[PDB]
């Protein structure tokens, strides 16, 4: 069963170095090809890199040669992407993506789930959880909404679940939006039974992985 | 029917305000028909039912003059006590005294009861058996003591087993079609989604005079065991109230309300 | 000992727009007996608010209906503000029709 | 250096509707296109190789054609679950592939008016000394929302950043946050805070508030 | 029709 999962992205500081790695499972990297396509915050698709492992042979996209070298372990099954005098425009997510084993199938047919790589002038900082309370005035159609506010965090990439995902059903994470501080702030929210506020624990789980940052809040209605 | 007549008094301190609160209600059943206030403009005992002003002028300077004589003793009580917990002058404080009597469907004498409040907490109360009083702290005792000398309980076993139940069946024959009613519960079920896999159903029972009533689920067979609002006044004379259940989106069909009312021959 | 009100906002028949009704606004479980209560029309304090005579439970908390003639409307929000030296800030129950 | 156009770069249909994008390339590809659906923030799954070719797995409902020098993908009947980004590319065994700029597909759906809730502050962010007020726009149609912030009847500017969900996979509906920022001092001088919300699925404007106590 | 006998305390 083809399976591919990238690892190794993460803050970097622009001029430095990092090397992401895509470990490959049911298949051989050295029969097959290895991209990288990384996708820059709302771009699209960007083509990156590409090695055959049995016979060295690499090739890559004008705005990253002579930068990023890819390679391959085949004691590991594992490709490589060496990236080195990294710009603020190479921040995107990397995926890496095999040539079909087929040969009839002339295009990348399995893809791994990417890896957020930022480059910035550092600035890992853990993000405040504060309860957005469910009202106790109304407010409801026989629903109440309640939430966490994840306020001011960097790098990226923040998972929020709900009573440790138990709870899927009517939960709206919204997209992260960029503050004028230069700092991320999401917001977490449910709808619930307004009856069910008296009997049913809430808690929101916070993942921050890029600062080390788990909170786990609860939320009830004030008084 | 099981037939009651209680009356309410609460007296409430004004430091500063000048002179203190009184409230009396006189309720027959679950329906009120006098009352007394202290900051009301006439300072008497007004009517609040139809069927209770066809009485005679010697009867309401007689319920007034008593209720007076109820405020002035209040009046006292308030200062007594603050005196045995040693409270403040500056401080509000509240007593409340419930008396009353209970008839069976035979109308004959069933129970009786006359208990007194100090700052919302028991103080004072008469016994089942009308010749004796449970004293609720040290405080108590001392006017417990002081009201067996003054053979209070003996007198008011008199009105309670005597004038408390025949004044009780006067007050049933004249306001007859007023409180020998049963307005039976007028019911209905909303629907409303909360949730992709929830869905609240509420149960409702409206315009029913005689607050008694149970409102209770059932699933498929076993009954339900959440929310329940307490009953409320329609402000007509009549009582609500409502029930409902959180249920699984698609089950709602196998949830039954049931509805036991004294005017419903038997539950709905 | 101080008990919180317990506040029921609810018409006397089944809400129609357009048909005359009495808005009811039911505080209970309350003590001491000095309270305040408003119903509300768009935010705005209704005047002509009448209420029943100061009443208790055999818990010896009071109960008082608070009441006014209105007309509904669909855009017209209804409500009752209950001031309590129980409430850190006063409390405010919106009118629903299914409650 | 191959460059490929998307030729509609957002379009909204109607679930059953018939959708064709176009992808157009600046020299002779041959056939040599494949074309990929791509769900927000999800790896990029493969539709179609060699301009024409169902890959195995792929409903049928996805169709790839040639006309030309343009290459068309068609979804046939389009069903909630296909509101992703489209992406053609040139592929060469060899030497460096190229995609186009992708094509985001919409469902249109039956207009829906959003739940309005609005949020206090929490006394735990009010001791750090920020107030955060929220409005959220809960599971609506279309994604255009007017969200105005007025602060004891001020309408505000510059100090709310709104955001909008994907579109819902089964439902086809958006979810909006509009977060109000202020300083623990400037939030402490007012009493009424209110979100007022205009909606195609709501007759007239819709406003939720609080007064700072309760 | 109240009662006559109310003793202070």
């Amino acid at each position: 069963e083809v399976q591919l999962v990238e690892s190794g992205g993460g803050l970097v500081q622009p001029g430095g170095s990092l090397r992401l790695s895509c470990a490959a499972s049911g298949f051989n990297v050295y029969a097959s090809g290895m991209h990288w396509v990384r996708q820059a915050p709302g771009k699209g698709l960007e083509w990156v890199a590409k090695i055959y492992p049995d016979s060295d042979y690499t090739y890559y996209a004008d705005s990253v040669k002579g930068r990023f070298t890819i390679s391959a372990d085949t004691s590991k099954n594992t490709a490589y992407l060496q990236m080195n005098s990294l710009r603020a425009e190479d921040t995107a997510v990397y995926y890496c993506s095999r040539d079909s084993s087929f040969y009839y199938v002339y295009a990348m047919d399995y893809w791994g789930q990417g890896t957020l790589v930022t480059v910035s002038s550092a600035s890992t900082k853990g993000p405040s959880v504060f309860p957005l309370a469910p009202s106790s005035k109304s407010t409801s159609g026989g629903t109440a909404a309640l939430g966490c506010l994840v306020k001011d965090y960097f790098p990226e990439p923040v998972t929020v679940s709900w009573n440790s995902g138990a709870l899927t059903s009517g939960v709206h994470t919204f997209p992260a939006v960029l503050q004028s501080s230069g700092l991320y702030s999401l917001s977490s929210v449910v709808t619930v039974p307004s009856s069910s506020l008296g009997t049913q624990t809430y808690i929101c789980n916070v993942n921050h992985k890029p600062s080390n940052t788990k909170v786990d809040k609860k939320v009830e209605p004030k008084s | 029917g099981s037939h009651s007549m209680r009356y309410f008094f609460t007296s409430v301190s004004r430091p500063g305000r000048g002179e203190p609160r009184f409230i009396a209600v006189g309720y027959v059943d679950d329906t009120q028909f006098v009352r007394f206030d202290s900051d009301a403009a006439s300072q008497r005992m007004e009517p609040r039912a139809p069927w209770i002003e066809q009485e005679g002028p010697e009867y309401w300077d007689g319920e007034t003059r008593k209720v007076k004589a109820h405020s002035q003793t209040h009046r006292v009580d308030l200062g007594t006590l603050r005196g045995y917990y040693n409270q403040s002058e500056a401080g509000s404080h509240t007593v409340q005294r419930m008396y009353g009597c209970d008839v069976g469907s035979d109308w004959r004498f069933l129970r009786g009861y006359h208990q007194y409040a100090y700052d919302g907490k028991d103080y004072i109360a008469l016994k089942e058996d009308l010749r004796s009083w449970t004293a609720a702290d040290m405080a108590a005792q001392t006017t417990k003591h002081k009201w067996e000398a003054a053979h209070v309980a003996e007198q008011l076993r008199a009105y309670l087993e005597g004038t408390c139940v025949e004044w009780l069946r006067r007050y049933l024959e004249n306001g007859k079609e007023t409180l020998q009613r049963t307005d039976a519960p007028k019911t209905h079920m909303t629907h409303h989604a909360v949730s992709d896999h929830e869905a609240t159903l509420r149960c409702w029972a409206l315009s029913f005079y005689p607050a008694e009533i149970t409102l209770t689920w059932q699933r498929d067979g076993e009954d339900q065991t959440t929310e329940l609002v307490e009953t409320r006044p329609a402000g007509d004379g009549t009582f609500q109230k409502w029930a409902a259940v959180v249920v699984p989106s698609g089950q709602e069909q196998r949830y039954t309300c049931h509805v036991q009312h004294e005017g419903l021959p038997k539950p709905l | 000992i101080q008990r919180t009100p317990k506040i029921q906002v609810y018409s006397r028949h089944p809400a129609e727009n357009g048909k005359s009704n009495f808005l009811n606004c039911y505080v209970s479980g309350f003590h001491p007996s000095d309270i305040e209560v408003d119903l509300l029309k768009n935010g705005e304090r209704i005047e002509k608010v009448e209420h029943s005579d100061l009443s208790f439970s055999k818990d010896w908390s009071f109960y008082l209906l608070y009441y006014t003639e209105f007309t509904p409307t669909e855009k017209d929000e209804y409500a009752c503000r209950v001031n309590h030296v129980t409430l850190s800030q006063p409390k405010i129950v919106k009118w629903d029709r299914d409650m | 250096d191959i460059q490929m156009t998307q030729s509609p770069s957002s379009l909204s249909a109607s679930v059953g509707d018939r959708v064709t994008i176009t992808c157009r390339a600046s020299q002779d590809v041959n056939t040599a296109v494949a074309w990929y659906q791509q769900k927000p923030g999800k790896a990029p799954k493969l539709l179609i190789y060699s301009a024409y070719f169902l890959y195995s797995g792929v409903p049928s409902r996805f169709s790839g054609s040639r006309s030309g020098t343009d290459f068309t993908l068609t979804i046939s009947s389009l069903q909630p679950e296909d509101f992703a980004t489209y992406y053609c590319q040139q592929y060469s065994r060899y030497s460096p592939v190229t995609f186009g700029q992708g094509t985001k597909v919409e469902i249109k759906r039956t207009v829906a008016a959003p739940s309005v809730f609005i949020f206090p502050p929490s006394d735990e962010q009010l001791k750090s000394g920020t107030a955060s007020v929220v409005c959220l726009l809960n599971n609506f149609y279309p994604r255009e929302a007017k969200v105005q912030w007025k602060v004891d009847n001020a309408l505000q500017s510059g100090n709310s950043q709104e955001s909008v969900t994907e579109q819902d996979s089964k439902d086809s509906t958006y979810s909006l946050s509009s977060t109000l920022t202020l300083s623990k001092a400037d939030y402490e001088k007012h009493k009424v805070y209110a979100c007022e919300v205009t909606h195609q699925g709501l007759s007239s404007p819709v406003t939720k508030s609080f007064n700072r106590g309760e | 029709h109240m009662t006559e006998v109310v003793r202070h305390c």
